[PDB]
RNA sequence: GCUUGUGCUGUCUUCGUCCA
């Protein structure tokens, strides 16, 4: 989530974060709910866009 | 399971005469045994057999 | 200083936002906060920011060295000589500044790195410094018999697994509770397992992956308080068997390690997790040793 | 070695919810999930299974007199601000008032002392990005009409110069797509531009 | 807060329906 890259053995990883749709929830700047796979565009900065892969915090 | 409804079946898995049925409803309930998986890990008897 | 990449990428949520516009930060105070300087260096290496070291009294040193070097003549020839000397001195300063800046930067980097190294060493030592749990009416260092109960998640269809280990460190018996943990049947079966089979565990550990485990912990504590399940003491206020939460980084890593699979080829993953919890309670140091390489991935 | 270390309330909370006490405390905004709507309160669930509740004073704005059920329904997640945290019982109270969910922007406690913080640079960058936000794009208008011609004011006047008195040309207006400038030849080398305001427009290019 | 259930053979043979 920080933006860095790491290399670790498969054993060292804790576990997959299995999250239900009731847990993986995203809210945009305006407050409209955005779900998995939707396309959003960055409001500022590079103003890039893409499809959501996973939502965390 | 089939996408129909099983609520018209009796205790023995057979529908009773006089019951109105529609398409895709289940009139005979039958199950075949399957070797259980490793779900006995932490399933409280709720594992598919 | 900020590059265009720094001008665009340093967001209010990014960790680099703490020094987006820092200025005139004292060097002597940096050693007390090594992580700030390390993060500044990391941001610099990303092509976002530029770290600059400057002296408020640089002009004072330049003027003093010029006064030492300059001639005292007043003729126009002496004026030209002094001008040549001053210009060469300024060029020498221009050449010299970057090397001194780099040397000072490397010195501060080494100091901060050593400080953070010592800090991490102390944190790890604090993490791994804990003797095994001492049961009452026993001397310190005695290995207690432990019982671990866990169900993992608590979704509809989550049975509670129980694993008991003696002081010898060898698994004695594993049991499954397939009824609901809130039913009277669950409590009765757990009481029968605790009492009838002469298991007599010295401490009971409870752990899980979410908040659902809290309800199990409360239910177990209520059961212990209700049935007066006092510890058996080898031959009189008999003491109750303690029920606590257990830290489970080593247990989580052990449930995925192939060492457990070789040790227990016919056991579920939750059984391995409970065994790891029990071994951690018996001896945290040996469990931390069992991590081998994965210990370096722990949050220290 | 020291005796076995027993976890405390903060450690148990961090172990169970995997959320630090710093990242979950007063004055934080989280996208909680509505689980039950009632007239006097709403029961919501956070991402980390932490059950929350809001008393009726905060689900709806103090000025509004609507019903909680009409505005918010089950499955409609909304932003909420943490008011209180029961770490031992994993219970929290939230507020939907916009004074918290919106005004809380600079939630960081970074010391902005001018001696060690360049406030002027951050402010200047702030108006730079705000002006960038103000920047937009515009395009030309296309209209289908026999007497409509996409010409400037001087271009329309020159086009009407070769024509006798009274001929009429139509061009887009500078006051907006909802306005139309009509140029007609009053006299030799004399032209009048008249602005026409459009109402009930079906489209920008439409009439 | 207890939360809803998605999948079907194949190969022969016969007897039919509408044109022809």
């Amino acid at each position: 989530s920080d933006g860095k890259l790491l290399s670790l053995p498969p054993v060292s990883i804790y576990s997959k974060l299995n999250l239900n749709p009731n847990q993986q929830i995203a809210i945009d700047s305006n407050g409209v709910e955005v779900k998995v796979g939707d396309t959003v565009r960055e409001f500022t900065g590079e103003r890039r866009q893409g499809t959501i892969l996973h939502v965390y915090r | 399971l089939k996408h129909g409804t099983y609520e018209k079946l009796d205790e023995d898995g057979l529908i009773a005469p006089g019951v109105r049925v529609s398409g895709d409803d289940i009139i005979i309930g039958k199950t075949t045994p399957i070797p259980p998986d490793t779900e006995e890990l932490g399933q409280r008897t709720k594992y598919h057999t | 200083e900020l590059t265009e990449r720094g001008k665009l990428q340093i967001e209010p949520e990014s960790p680099y936002f703490d020094f987006k516009y820092a200025k005139n930060r004292p060097i002597s105070a940096l050693t007390a906060t090594p992580d700030l300087y390390l993060r500044m260096i990391q941001a610099e290496n990303d092509g976002l920011v530029n770290i600059k070291v400057e002296l408020p009294m640089l002009s004072t040193v330049v003027d003093h060295f010029y006064n030492i070097l300059k001639s005292d003549g007043t003729s126009e020839i002496s004026e030209k000589w002094n001008a040549l000397r001053n210009d060469a001195w300024k060029q020498s300063l221009d050449k010299l500044i970057p090397l001194v800046q780099l040397n000072v930067k490397e010195s501060i980097r080494r100091d901060c790195e050593r400080v953070l190294y010592f800090q991490v060493k102390n944190s790890f030592t604090k993490k791994i410094d804990q003797a095994p749990y001492q049961p009452p009416t026993y001397a310190k260092g005695t290995i207690p018999r432990v019982l671990t109960l866990s169900f993992g998640e608590g979704n509809r269809g989550d049975a509670v697994l129980g694993v008991f280990m003696d002081d010898s460190g060898d698994v004695k018996s594993q049991i499954k509770f397939d009824e609901d943990f809130q039913s009277r049947d669950f409590s009765d079966s757990l009481t029968r397992y605790i009492k009838s089979n002469n298991i007599n565990p010295d401490i009971i550990g409870i752990s899980g992956f979410n908040i659902h485990t809290k309800k199990l912990f409360d239910k177990v504590n209520e059961l212990v308080n209700e049935e007066r399940l006092t510890i058996e003491y080898d031959n009189s206020d008999k003491h109750l068997i303690r029920v606590i939460y257990v830290n489970d980084e080593t247990a989580r890593l052990y449930q995925h390690s192939s060492k457990s699979s070789a040790e227990y080829p016919n056991r579920p993953q939750l059984a391995k997790y409970c065994i790891g919890l029990a071994k951690y309670i018996q001896s945290p140091l040996l469990e931390y040793l069992a991590l081998d390489e994965s210990m370096y991935s722990l949050h220290i | 070695r020291r005796d076995f270390h027993i976890l405390n309330e903060a450690e148990i909370f961090q172990l169970l919810t995997r959320e630090t006490v710093d990242s979950f405390r007063k004055g934080m905004v989280i996208p909680v999930y509505v689980r039950k709507v009632e007239s006097s309160y709403m029961s919501v669930s956070t991402q980390s299974l932490i059950a929350g509740n809001i008393q009726r004073q905060d689900i709806l704005e103090p000025n509004d007199r609507r019903d909680p059920r009409e505005v918010y329904s089950v499955g409609q997640t909304v932003r909420a601000c943490i008011l209180d945290v029961d770490y031992y019982n994993f219970k929290c109270q939230l507020s939907l008032l916009r004074q918290f969910t919106e005004n809380q922007v600079a939630g960081l406690n970074v010391n902005r002392n001018p001696k060690f913080w360049d406030i002027e640079s951050e402010n200047r960058d702030r108006q730079e990005e705000i002006d960038k936000q103000r920047e937009e794009s515009r395009e030309s208008r296309v209209i289908k009409h026999p007497f409509f011609h996409n010409m400037k004011s001087k271009e329309a006047e020159d086009y009407l110069a070769a024509r006798p008195v009274g001929d009429v040309v139509i061009r887009p207006s500078s006051k907006g797509s909802n306005h139309i400038t009509i140029s007609w030849k009053v006299a030799p080398q004399l032209y009048q531009h008249i602005d026409v305001l459009e109402e009930n427009k079906d489209d920008a290019n439409a009439i």
